[PDB]
This record gives C-alpha cells, sequence and structure tokens, in this order.
RNA sequence: AUCGCUUCUCGGCCUUUUGGCUAAGAUCAAGUGUAGUAU
C-alpha cells in the first residue's frame, strides 16, 4: 500500500474547467512572438551593456597613463594559424554516433 | 587542395538542406534543474 | 523478392562442410580499389632532387 | 469525383527540434498547450516547451526503449511505459518515479488513459493488454485473445471502451465490465499498428499497411475504405475540423479529409543532416490542444513541427 | 622444431580446414595441424595459399606501376602491395629483380661478387613466402594419425 | 513476471530487436510471398552486426533493396545504443564510481574496437588526400636540418663493422632487457615459450645471432603484422604492441648500438631531457635554480616582464610521414639502417577480427621508437628555437654548453626566450621581455585578433591547487601579453607537422602586478616568489620548499614552494583502486606487497612535495583506511570494531605483514 | 603541361638552388607554383593506368 | 635506347637509393 | 496425331536446413608411470 490518495490537479495546475474556455490559437501565438522578440532582443543588451564597459576603460587607463611622476625575423615559418576561427564545429550536430562532435572530443580525452 | 582528415566536412549544414522557412533548435542542455519541478505547488 | 542464403565468415554451429567458393565469396571487400593522390609524386620529387 | 471536399490548407514545416540519441518513439501533449513530453530509444523522457522549442527537462529513470508517454488530464501524472516491462507514474511536482506497475510478462508496446475513471490500460507483446487502476497499482483485468502483439489501445467513456489493434490482423472491441471481446475485425490482411477515435463523430479509423479504414461504433460497421496511403503506417490522429495524419515507417506523411477520404496532401520529409537515406520514418504524431501545429516523432532522432499555409485558395482542384 | 619448413601433406589439410572452420578461426585449424602454431597458419594463407594471389607473370604495365610507386612510397611495401595486386614478398623481389637484371648487364659478368649470400645452415624467417616441399613416400606415425 | 533486473539487459535487448524486425518483415511483403525465408533475413541482420564490429564491409550480391534497407538502419540503431554505453560505463569508471571487473573487461573490448574503426578511416584517407605535409614545407623542414648538423661538424653513425669489438656489450644488454618482460610468471604461452628459446641461443652462441641480425638490416624489408592491446588506466588507455621474437631481438641490438653511438657523436643537444645521469625530480632543481641564475630576472623597474609558457607537441608521434622521415634518418646513419627503421613501421596492426595497415605514423611499441621521437624532436625544437639562436644554446662543437648555461652574459640578452628544454612532447619556454617589446608583440596579437569585448580575460587556464592571493591575476596587460606569445609560437610550427592547442597549454606572467609564476615541470609543480618582492621575510616553516642561492652570491633571492600535480593525486589513487580489484586479493601478503610498492612508488618520488599537499595526506589515510578494511573482511569481522593493528604493522620477519603506515594511527 | 621526366627534372632543378641552396653556382664556379603547372611524363601515364584500372574493376 | 623506359627508369631508382648522406663529401 | 507402361536429362518446389547474445564469449600446451578393465 502506497499512495493510497489521488492528488488533482487545482485551479493553477491547468484545471480542465480553464481548458474549457480556450483560445489556444491566440495564447500560443502571442507566447511565440513574445519569445521570439525578446531572444532575439537579448542580443542588443548585451552589446549595450557591454557599450558601458568598453567606455570605462579609457578613464580607467588614463589614471596609469597620468604623468603621476610630474626577434622573430629567423622563423622559417610564418602565419600557419592565420584564420582558424574556432566557431563553427561546436554548432554543428551530426547524426552519425562516429562522426559526432561529442565522439572526437571523448577519443582525445580517453585514448592517449 | 589541402584539408586535414581532422578538419574534413562529411554532410551540409542543418540550415542548408531545409532552407530558410524552417527553424533549426539544438539542445543538449536543460534549462532548469531537476530539483525545480514543473508543475509547481500550491505556496 | 528472393533472398540470397546466409553464408557467415563464422559461426557454424552444426559443424557442417561449406566449400571455399561460398565461404571466400566476400565481394564487398574487393570492388573498393584503393587509389593515390597524385600529391605525393610532388612531394616525393620535390625532398629526392 | 461525387462528394465535394471541404477544403483544407496544406500544412508545412517550419520547426525541426533535435537533441536525442535514439529513435523518439512517442509524443503527447499537456492539457494546457505549454509543453509536450517525448520519449525516446535513448532511454530518457525529455520535457519540451512547446513555443519556444526549448529542452525543459529531462528525465531518466528507464532501463531500455520508451514506447509510449501520456499526460494526465485530471491529476498532475506523467504515465510512461517502455520495453522495460515496466510502466511507472512520475508526479510532476517532484519530477520522481512514485509507483510502478509491474506485472506485464514482455515490452509494453502503448498505453492509454480512460478519459473518466482514471484507469490506466496498456498493450504489450505477450498477446495481452491489462487493466490497471491508477490509485491501488492492482490488476483489474487481463484481457486476452490476441494471438499476437498487440500495438494500439485508445480508451473512450462511451461504449465500447477499449479499442485494441494488434499483429494478428484483428481489432477487438472489449466489454470492460466484463472483459471479453465483443466483436471480432478481421477485414485488414496486415498488422493494425494505429487506431484513432474521431472527437465528435462517432466513428474510428484504423490503420494497416494494405488500407486505412473508418468504422462505425458500437458494433463496429464498415463505412468506407481510404486507399492510397501503401506503406506500413504506425499512428493516425485527427484534428477536430477532420484533418487526418497517416505517417507511415518510410517517412511519408499524407493529409486526409476524414469525410471524404480525399488525399489533399503528401510531405515526404528530409532528414537530418548525418543520417542515413533510408532511416527515414514516423513514429509517433500528435496535434496539440489548440489543433494548429501538428508535432511528428521521427526515425532520424528530430521533431518536425508543423504549421497551416494562411494563403488563398489555388490548390483545391 | 615449432614453424619451420612447410609440405605439401600440410597444405591439402590447411586448404580443407578452411571449408570446415572460415577465415576468422585459426586455432581451430592449428589444432588441426601440430608443429605449427596459429599465427604461422594465418599468414601462410594470406601470403601463398589465398588463390586471389596473381602468381602469373609480371606483364609491362604491372613493372611500370612497380617502378613508379617504389619511387614514390620509398621501402614503404605493405603501402603498395594492395595497389599493384600482388604479395609485398613478391613485390620487394621482384623490384630486387629487375634491379638486379639491370646494373649486371650494364656493368658485369655473370656473378662477379659474393657467390654466397644465399644462408646455409640457419633457419629462414619467413618461410611462408617460399615454395612447398613433396609429400614422403614413407609416412610417418604423426603425418597419417593427422 | 520476473524483472530485467541487471544481468537480463543484453539477452533481453537482443529478442526485443530481433522480436521487432519480425514483424516488420511480415507486413513488408508481398501478400502472395512464400510464407518462409523470415530466419534467412535475420540471420543476414547478425552477419551485417559481426561486420560493424569487424570493420568488415557488410554487402549482399542479390539482396533486394526493401530488405537491406530495412537492415542497415537497424544495424544504425544497435550501433547507437552499443556506442553510447561504452561512452556512459566509462564515463563511470573514470570517476570511480561502483563497478566490477567485468564491466571494466568489456568496455576496455569495446573501446578498442572504436579506436580501430576511426584508426582504420584515419590511415585510408591519407592516401585519398596525400601527403599533408606540403612538398615547400617539407624541403624547409629537411633543409634546416642539413644546415644544424653541419654547423655541428656531425660525423654520420656507420653501418656496424665485423669486427666491431663492443658488439657482443650491447647484445648482452638487449637481451637482459628483453627478459625482464617474463619476472612476473611461470605460465607462458607458444609465443613466449619460442622467445625465451632463442634468447638462450644468443646468449649460448653470441657469433651467430650477430650474423643474423646483420644479415637482417641489409635485406628484410616486409615484416610480419603485429598485435595491439590496450592497457587500461582508467584514466586513459595506453597502446600496447606485440612484435614477433625474431624482429624484436633485432630491434633491442638496435636501439642499443643507435644511443651508443649518437651520445658518443653528440647528436643530442643537452636541452632533450631524459638524460642518464638525472632523474625527473632533479630536472626540476636544476630548472628553478637555472631561473634565478639569469641576469636581473627579478627586476621590475622599467617593467620588464618574464613570461613562461608550458605546452605539448600535441600528436606529434601520429602525424610523421614516414616517406619524409626516411630522408631525415638518412642524415643521421647508414642508408641500410635508415631503409630498416622506415619499413619497420610499415606493418599490419591486428586485434581480432580487425587489420589494417599502418603507413601514416611511427609504431610506438618498436624497441627503437624512443630513438625517433627525439630525433624528429629535435627537427621541431629548430623550428620553434630557430637556427641562430638553437646554436647559442648549444654552444660550439669544439666546447658544448651544459643544460641551461650560455657563454657570455651578453648571449643571453640577445634574444627573449633565455631557457628552453624539450621532455619528449611536453615543451617549457622561459622568456624576458623588456619594457617596449612586450607592447608590440601584444599589438600584433590584437591586430589579428582584436577584442573590444573583454573575452580575453575569460577562458585564461589559472591553476586552482593554490589561494586566491597566489594564483594569477588577470590584469588585462598581462593577459593580453600571455595570449601573445602562444599565438606567436603557434604560428612557427606547420599544423601538418604538430600543433599547440589552449586547452591543454599553460602560460604564467611574472610582471608588476603579478609576483609569482606557476609552472607545473613534472609530476610536481611549484612557484617561485623572490624574496625582495611580497614575502618581505627569510622564513624556514616547511621543509617543503626549497631556499636556493643565486651562484655568484650565495645570498638566498627566492623561495620554491612544491605541491603535487591534481593529475599525478589521480594516477595514485586509481593504482590503489587498481589492487582492490582481482581475486589473489584474498592472499593478504599479495596485497600488502602491492600497497607498499605503490606507496614508496609516490614518497620516493615526490618526497617535500608531500608533506605541502594537504589534500593528498587525507587521500592517503583514506586508501590506507581501505585496504585495512579489504584484510578485516577476509577475516569476516564487518562492522565491530577494536580490530587490534598490530597484525597489520609487525614486520614480515616476525610473521606479520609489514604494512607501510602513512597515518597517524595509535596503539 | 605535361613535361618529359628528363625536362621536368632540369627545370626542378634550377627552382631549389635559387630558393635554398644559393651558394651551389659560387661553389661550381616558387617551388609550390612549379609543381602546381608541370608534371612529369611517368607521373602523367601513372594517372591514365589508375583510369583504366577503376574501369576494368567496373566493367567486372 | 630510350624506348626501353624500363631500363632507364631502373637506371634512376639505383642512383637514388644508395647515395651516401650529404654530411659527407659526395 | 493421340493415350498408357518402362529407362534417361532438366526447370520450379527442394529457406524441409545452419534454432539467440555478451570481451572474434574467454583461453591454447605436455610427458611418464601406475591401476583398472577387457580379451
Amino acid at each position: 500500500p502506497s499512495h493510497t490518495k489521488i492528488k488533482y490537479r487545482q485551479t493553477t495546475q491547468d484545471a480542465p474547467e480553464e481548458v474549457r474556455n480556450r483560445d489556444f490559437r491566440r495564447e500560443l501565438e502571442e507566447r511565440e512572438r513574445a519569445a521570439a522578440r525578446e531572444k532575439n532582443r537579448d542580443r542588443p543588451t548585451r552589446e549595450h551593456t557591454t557599450s558601458s564597459s568598453v567606455s570605462k576603460k579609457p578613464r580607467l587607463d588614463q589614471i596609469p597613463a597620468a604623468n603621476l611622476d610630474a626577434w622573430d625575423d629567423d622563423v622559417v615559418f610564418k602565419n600557419c594559424a592565420k584564420g582558424v576561427d574556432d566557431q563553427k564545429k561546436d554548432k554543428r550536430f551530426v547524426n552519425d554516433t562516429l562522426r559526432s562532435e561529442f565522439h572526437k572530443k571523448f577519443m582525445e580525452k580517453y585514448i592517449k | 587542395e589541402v584539408v586535414l582528415h581532422e578538419d574534413k566536412k562529411y554532410y551540409p549544414t542543418a540550415e542548408e538542406v531545409y532552407g530558410p522557412e524552417v527553424e533549426t533548435i539544438v539542445q543538449e542542455e536543460d534549462t532548469q534543474p531537476l530539483t525545480e519541478p514543473i508543475i509547481k505547488p500550491v505556496k | 523478392w528472393k533472398i540470397p542464403p546466409c553464408i557467415s565468415n563464422w559461426k557454424n554451429a552444426k559443424g557442417y562442410t561449406i566449400p571455399l567458393d561460398k565461404r571466400l565469396a566476400a565481394d564487398g571487400r574487393g570492388l573498393q580499389t584503393v587509389h593515390i593522390n597524385e600529391n605525393f609524386a610532388k612531394l616525393a620529387e620535390a625532398l629526392y632532387i | 469525383t461525387m462528394p465535394k471536399p471541404q477544403w483544407h490548407p496544406p500544412w508545412k514545416l517550419y520547426r525541426v527540434i533535435s537533441g536525442h540519441l535514439g529513435w523518439v518513439r512517442c509524443i503527447a501533449v499537456e492539457p494546457g498547450n505549454q509543453w509536450f513530453v517525448t520519449g525516446s530509444a535513448d532511454r530518457t523522457i525529455k520535457i519540451w516547451d512547446l513555443a519556444s522549442g526549448k529542452l525543459k527537462l529531462s528525465l531518466t529513470g528507464h532501463i531500455s526503449t520508451v514506447r509510449g508517454v501520456i499526460v494526465s488530464t485530471r491529476s498532475p501524472y506523467l504515465f510512461s511505459c517502455g520495453e522495460d516491462k515496466q510502466v511507472k507514474c512520475w508526479d510532476l511536482e517532484y519530477n520522481k518515479v512514485i509507483r510502478h506497475y509491474h506485472g506485464h510478462l514482455s515490452a509494453v508496446y502503448g498505453l492509454d488513459l480512460h478519459p473518466t475513471i482514471d484507469v490506466l490500460v496498456t498493450c504489450s507483446r505477450d498477446s495481452t493488454a491489462r487493466i490497471w487502476d491508477v490509485r491501488t497499482k492492482a490488476s483489474v483485468h487481463t484481457l486476452s485473445g490476441h494471438t499476437n502483439a498487440v500495438a494500439t489501445v485508445r480508451c473512450q467513456a462511451a461504449e465500447p471502451q477499449i479499442i485494441t489493434g494488434s499483429h494478428d490482423t484483428t481489432i477487438r472491441l472489449w466489454d470492460l465490465v466484463a472483459g471479453k471481446t465483443r466483436v471480432t475485425l478481421t477485414n485488414h490482411k496486415k498488422s493494425v499498428r494505429a487506431v484513432v477515435l474521431h472527437p465528435r463523430h462517432y466513428t474510428f479509423a484504423s490503420g494497416s499497411p494494405d488500407n486505412i479504414k473508418q468504422w462505425k461504433f458500437p458494433d463496429g460497421s464498415f463505412i468506407q475504405n481510404l486507399s492510397g496511403h501503401n506503406a506500413i503506417i504506425n499512428t493516425l490522429t485527427v484534428n477536430s475540423d477532420g484533418v487526418l495524419v497517416s505517417g507511415a515507417d518510410n517517412g511519408t506523411m499524407h493529409l486526409w479529409d476524414w469525410r471524404t477520404g480525399y488525399n489533399f496532401q503528401r510531405v515526404h520529409a528530409a532528414v537530418q543532416p548525418g543520417s542515413l537515406d533510408s532511416e527515414s520514418g514516423i513514429f509517433a504524431c500528435a496535434f496539440d490542444q489548440s489543433e494548429s501545429r501538428l508535432l511528428t516523432a521521427e526515425a532520424d532522432k528530430t521533431i518536425k513541427v508543423y504549421r497551416e499555409d494562411d494563403t488563398a485558395t489555388e490548390e483545391t482542384h | 622444431i615449432k614453424g619451420g619448413v612447410w609440405r605439401n601433406t600440410e597444405d591439402e589439410i590447411l586448404k580443407a580446414a578452411v571449408m570446415k572452420y572460415g577465415k576468422n578461426q585459426w586455432s581451430r585449424i592449428a589444432s588441426l595441424l601440430h608443429r605449427k602454431s596459429a599465427k604461422q597458419c594465418k599468414a601462410r594463407w594470406y601470403e601463398w595459399l589465398d588463390p586471389s594471389i596473381k602468381k602469373t607473370e609480371w606483364s609491362r604495365e604491372e613493372e611500370e606501376k612497380l617502378l613508379h610507386l617504389a619511387k614514390l612510397m620509398p621501402t614503404q611495401w605493405r603501402t603498395i602491395a594492395p595497389i599493384i595486386g600482388r604479395t609485398a614478398a613478391q613485390c620487394l623481389e621482384h623490384y630486387e629483380f629487375l634491379l638486379d637484371k639491370a646494373a649486371q648487364r650494364d656493368n658485369e659478368e655473370e656473378t662477379t661478387d659474393d657467390p654466397r649470400k644465399l644462408k646455409p645452415g640457419e633457419i629462414d624467417p619467413n618461410p611462408e613466402t617460399k615454395p612447398a616441399r613433396p609429400d614422403p613416400i614413407d609416412m610417418d606415425e604423426d603425418e597419417l594419425e593427422m | 513476471a520476473k524483472t530485467v533486473t541487471k544481468q537480463r539487459v543484453e539477452s533481453h535487448f537482443d529478442l526485443e530487436l530481433r522480436a521487432a524486425v519480425m514483424h516488420d518483415i511480415l507486413d513488408m511483403m508481398p501478400e502472395g510471398i512464400k510464407q518462409n525465408k523470415a530466419r534467412t533475413i535475420l540471420q543476414h541482420l547478425s552477419e551485417a552486426w559481426r561486420c560493424w564490429k569487424a570493420n568488415i564491409p557488410w554487402k549482399v550480391p542479390g539482396l533486394p533493396t526493401p530488405i537491406e534497407n530495412m537492415i542497415l538502419r537497424y544495424v544504425k540503431a544497435k550501433a547507437d545504443w552499443w556506442t553510447n554505453t561504452a561512452h556512459y560505463n566509462r564515463e563511470r569508471i573514470r570517476r570511480g564510481a561502483t563497478v566490477d571487473k567485468t564491466v571494466c573487461k568489456k568496455n576496455l573490448g569495446r573501446l578498442t574496437r572504436l579506436y580501430l574503426k576511426a584508426e582504420q578511416e584515419r590511415q585510408h584517407n591519407y592516401l585519398k588526400d596525400g601527403p599533408y605535409i606540403t612538398a615547400e614545407e617539407a624541403v624547409a623542414v629537411y633543409t634546416t636540418t642539413v644546415h644544424w648538423l653541419e654547423s655541428r661538424r656531425f660525423s654520420p653513425i656507420p653501418f656496424p663493422p665485423l669486427s666491431y669489438k663492443h658488439d657482443t656489450k650491447l647484445l648482452i644488454l638487449a637481451l637482459e632487457r628483453l627478459k625482464e618482460a617474463y619476472s612476473v610468471k611461470s605460465r607462458l604461452n607458444q609465443s613466449q615459450r619460442e622467445e625465451l628459446g632463442l634468447i638462450e641461443q644468443a646468449y649460448d652462441n653470441p657469433h651467430e645471432a650477430l650474423s643474423r641480425i646483420k644479415r637482417h638490416l641489409l635485406t628484410q624489408r616486409a615484416f610480419k603484422e603485429v598485435g595491439i592491446e590496450f592497457m587500461d588506466l582508467y584514466s586513459h588507455l595506453v597502446p600496447v604492441y606485440d612484435v614477433e621474437p625474431l624482429e624484436k631481438i633485432t630491434d633491442a641490438y638496435l636501439d642499443q648500438y643507435l644511443w651508443y653511438e649518437a651520445d658518443k657523436r653528440r647528436l643530442f643537444p643537452p636541452w632533450i631531457k631524459p638524460a642518464d645521469t638525472e632523474p625527473p625530480p632533479l630536472l626540476v632543481y636544476k630548472w628553478c635554480q637555472g631561473i634565478n641564475n639569469l641576469q636581473d630576472v627579478w627586476e621590475t623597474s622599467e617593467g620588464e616582464c618574464n613570461v613562461m609558457l608550458e605546452s605539448r607537441f600535441e600528436k606529434m608521434y601520429e602525424k610523421i610521414d614516414l616517406t619524409l622521415l626516411n630522408r631525415l634518418l638518412r642524415l643521421i646513419v647508414d642508408h641500410n639502417i635508415a631503409d630498416y627503421m622506415t619499413a619497420k613501421n610499415n606493418v599490419v596492426i591486428n586485434y581480432k577480427d580487425m587489420n589494417h595497415t599502418n603507413s601514416y605514423g611511427i609504431i610506438r611499441g618498436l624497441q627503437f621508437a624512443s630513438f625517433i621521437v627525439q630525433y624528429y624532436g629535435l627537427v621541431m625544437d629548430l623550428l620553434v628555437l630557430g637556427l641562430h639562436r638553437a646554436s647559442e644554446m648549444a654552444g660550439p662543437p669544439q666546447m658544448p654548453n651544459d643544460f641551461l648555461s650560455f657563454q657570455d652574459i651578453a648571449t643571453e640578452a640577445a634574444h627573449p626566450i633565455r631557457l628552453f628544454c624539450r621532455y619528449i612532447d611536453r615543451i617549457h619556454i622561459f622568456f624576458r621581455f623588456t619594457a617596449d617589446e612586450a607592447r608590440d608583440l601584444i599589438q600584433r596579437y590584437l591586430t589579428e585578433h582584436p577584442d573590444p569585448n573583454n573575452e580575453n580575460i575569460v577562458g585564461y587556464n589559472n591553476k586552482k591547487c593554490w589561494p586566491r592571493d597566489a594564483r594569477m591575476r588577470l590584469m588585462k596587460h598581462d593577459v593580453n601579453l600571455g595570449r601573445a606569445v602562444f599565438w606567436d609560437i603557434k604560428n612557427r610550427l606547420p599544423r601538418s607537422v604538430t600543433t599547440v592547442q589552449w586547452e591543454n597549454s599553460f602560460v604564467s606572467v611574472y610582471s608588476k602586478d603579478n609576483p609569482n609564476l606557476l609552472f607545473n615541470m613534472c609530476g610536481f609543480e611549484c612557484r617561485i616568489l623572490p624574496k625582495c618582492r611580497t614575502s618581505y621575510e627569510e622564513f624556514t616553516h616547511k621543509d617543503g620548499v626549497w631556499n636556493l642561492q643565486n651562484e655568484v652570491t650565495k645570498e638566498r633571492t627566492a623561495q620554491c614552494f612544491l605541491r603535487v600535480d591534481d593529475e599525478s593525486m589521480q594516477r595514485f589513487h586509481n593504482r590503489v583502486r587498481q589492487i582492490l580489484m582481482a581475486s589473489g586479493s584474498t592472499t593478504f601478503t599479495k596485497i600488502v606487497n602491492k600497497w607498499n610498492t605503490a606507496l614508496i612508488g609516490l614518497m620516493t618520488y615526490f618526497r617535500e612535495a608531500v608533506v605541502n599537499t594537504q589534500e593528498l595526506l587525507d587521500l592517503l589515510v583514506k586508501c590506507e583506511n581501505k585496504i585495512q578494511t579489504r584484510i578485516k573482511i577476509g577475516l569476516n569481522s564487518k562492522m565491530p570494531s577494536r580490530f587490534p593493528p598490530v597484525v597489520f604493522y609487525t614486520p614480515k620477519e616476525l610473521g606479520g605483514l609489514g604494512m607501510l603506515s602513512m597515518g597517524h594511527v595509535l596503539i | 603541361r605535361v613535361l618529359d621526366e628528363e625536362e621536368y627534372i632540369e627545370g626542378l632543378q634550377t627552382v631549389i638552388q635559387r630558393d635554398f641552396f644559393p651558394d651551389v653556382e659560387k661553389l661550381q664556379a616558387s617551388l609550390d607554383v612549379f609543381l602546381s603547372r608541370y608534371t612529369s611524363e611517368d607521373n602523367a601515364s601513372f594517372q591514365e593506368i589508375m583510369e583504366v584500372a577503376k574501369e576494368r574493376s567496373r566493367a567486372r | 635506347a630510350s624506348q626501353d623506359r624500363i631500363l632507364q627508369e631502373a637506371q634512376n631508382l639505383m642512383a637514388l637509393t644508395n647515395v651516401d648522406t650529404p654530411l659527407k663529401g659526395g
């Protein structure tokens, strides 16, 4: 004998009486509209916040800059790694368990 | 034209096959922890 | 929709003798034909001189 | 054409969700239309947000493939069944399994909740269907009489309260009070894997690889033969507007008018990039409560979400 | 001795044992042939008794492709042997053969130097690449029981 | 209705797979088909699975495509289940979860198949794509080595003469380090008994074997297949290779010959550091006092920086192009040796059903592989250092310098790189930058990689082993400098040859804002603090710190604080976990000998580094209590305590177990 | 451009002297561009045989 | 004669394999 | 030309036949002497 009492959904727990009064088309569309807008809107806010920090840097650096007192040429190879931007491999999902990005990192870690 | 085996590309990008009008979403990680429930109890 | 019969490269649970022509006919590993990229000949004639 | 079909807008893919590591075998929509469960052969149950598509929560407890998942409409419970032989109740207030319903001899292929009497019914490959009381976890009845694997079960309050199709090509209509077969319908030549009840009209449809047939309750009177989708069909779902969706194991998906049987659209979606051209396949599809999104659970480990082309009509005939 | 030179008697049992057991059961074949291990029995098949070996004479287009690939990937015979379709032993030997003819006829008499590069009185490191002794008239107790 | 608890899992799943396929083949057949051949289709599935594990291409000549498409689906389905269970079990084994010897054996057996499948792909791609090292970069690499060796006036290692009287001595050393593999046990298989037979003959008649070895070098170019298998260390897997005895005996002599002659020639400059005269902890000592003897090294008055870079040549062994390697080896040795050495790497690797030709890299298990790695490493050291600076570190051929010295103080100042060594692949570099040089080097980096966002401070590797006041401060100047040094070094090396990665390297900056520089040389790690800086006292509290003098004046100028590396701690813990497995463990004295041997392997290597690493002392107490409980269970006892300590620690001559103690237990 | 093997080696020879060993001329008394444009006649012949070899396997 | 290209190719290979290393005078 | 009996060859049935899985499940080796059983 265990859990001898059926928990029933309360009013605030998506009760069927509220579901009976549905306009789900409007509510779903509103939610999708809001979520799409906000998720995109997140990106300029970051830049907006970074703009404050970017502006703070000249002021900060001026205090050391204020006058408070009052060899590579002999390497045979150049620019071998110029333009390797790592940002594109980790965003690709591949539905193949052997060529998956997870599996490549897995083998590098566990077999030395 | 030189490609390394560790950099070789085997398959198209997801946006290229479905085309621009189709959204693509990939989700490896849960946005909320197991302690934080779905149907919130009446506090 | 006839099905060619399975003849493994391994198990033979009832100990039967199977003729070699059935046992060896792994055609799928023969057709591949290894090939060499020409760029070796650039390398191998660079170092040699 | 003798009847004139009602025009229905064609559907179009707009969202390919991805993130499972095995075949997605089940899908179900929550009654308040906020989220939807999937269960997969990666042995997990993932709560996905229906609007944003964000992965809400991943659940873990199964030992093998998850075959059926259903959200309870009256109680805050999430019943799930698998090839584990295990049928579990996930109390969503805690995200923990509280009661798991042993008793089946082999794999559990599907499950459905009776809408008014809070009773769990499950299909099994062992040619039996068991009826479970939620509260007491006790076997009420063992519906035996199929000779082969029972594939799909649906429940309704009106008689006949339980409908099962199976792999023996027969469909049995059961009396819930007695536990004995009322009608045995043999008209399919091949395995019935899907049965769906229409929400308003007192009629149901059944799918097998030969043909999809629409049948009339209570005695199972033959109505119409809906031919044209000749593949192994896995699921059937119907919108209250009379849109019938047939998704097949070869990944072809046809959109059908319930009243006339007119095939107004065929949809052959494309595979996730790394996947293999024979992997394309549909195991589950379900409408949301709004009846304006179609959530299909695919065999290339994806969830494809479709909505309706809002444009004026040219396509009609 | 375990291993050694290959006779004709062992080769007929070796063919017949691949019929029973296949090309992935070498310790079941080597339990049927004493004084030979499974590692040796595997090597003997793959380098002189697989009928896919083109045991015929080298043509002109084979030699032309050999000489290129010998220049192209120095000393890496095993990388060359599936491309020209011959055993690497045969591949190396024939390359050594071709070099010997050209240099000798252009500069030298019949031998001139080292009449015994041959190795008498010691084991060969790889007699799987060598043809088979015939079967002696008086087969002993070991061979007849085998 | 009995459950699928644990042992039932795999047999249950393989039933459900085949039961599902049964349903599909009934439905897919046209309704007039002969109601048979269902069992035939299933046997093709079982064959396709076996071909997938063995990496053989499965193909049936006449199979109809509705069946073939079904089987190709379900094999992939089973593969996705099979692979993910290998991932899941390995992530349990590493963290030390509940495991048994069966699942450890099985999971190793899966991982080694998964490795080989990736490895066969990689070798095949090389022939199809063509050699990743360009025909212009290769010539550059080769020409560099030529001018270097000419400058040293290197005399090539000849083919070993017939009358070369040292040969018998070298043979004996070769055989002895072969026989040491068989000290473990008397239980031998056929191939091992054959090896001891060949060894005994070589002792009994040396002039036989020496003629046979020399005949191999002159003539043998096609070698037999080598086995592969993996040593399981839990945290990672290490390849082990099995070479046929007759080849192995020749290779062992050749390895002994080459190292003797190269030493005599003075091939390797002194920065190639696993050296005959120096244990690894002595290396770290000479490194620390090597830093402190540099001129002006702690001054920050103008704004000088010191930068210390640790890195690895990431995939050094795995990339080595044999066609290039053959020509490089020919600059050192007689060509007959060079041909042998090259050819010996081009061998069929074999593990059960799986075979492929190795052709793009060296085999680490060959007896002379340690020679090749250091010579190839020497080729790449010249790339990083450049010809000019490398000649100053090694000094004139008449009179070469030792490890960390130069001819003049004036020659130290001529270049930023003041100290260099390479361990095997691990690189250590110490830079001294003046005020202006540090600014200009930052600017170039930012010109390629501008960061207005201040992302540079985010992904910067720092060591948590030390307090917040001890680890590196992420000052914007120091962070920008640290990255920019690594960027410059990484550019020197062609990606086709080798590469360096930020995720595994480490950089530390001594600066006006950071007083400590950290590094992690061998198995243990340390930080140097000069006494004119934040310490301001000649402390002497721990014995776990080195006071180190300036060699000129004999004044102490800095302190070096030792700690054990986090990795080295994990290595020891897994060794204790390994001891607690097996069934011979019931024999009490067989455990305590393994515990003692492990404990002295830690302590006598790290010495005073242990006591300062309070995290590791707690692990020692834990490990000791566990093994003592294992003895107790061998006498039942269970939970009731008060078991006497005398039985463990009493020396073996009195009949006790002789356990070594490293905890505050009391009688 | 297919060049005769003797002619090919000659052109290659000149290039290497200029870029890597400029004192050779005194003692007696780009590379990637060249290799991209010219091939030995032997190398061309090998490519032809490899194409025919694939065809023969296909025809089988 | 050069028409027997195999004889010319074999001669070229002999010269390229057997030469002793550049660090000693050729 | 047709039917029946008896030799002689062949096609389709002959899946009527390989009744699972895991780390190809794992591992790989021999010689001499005495007592009991059978002829």
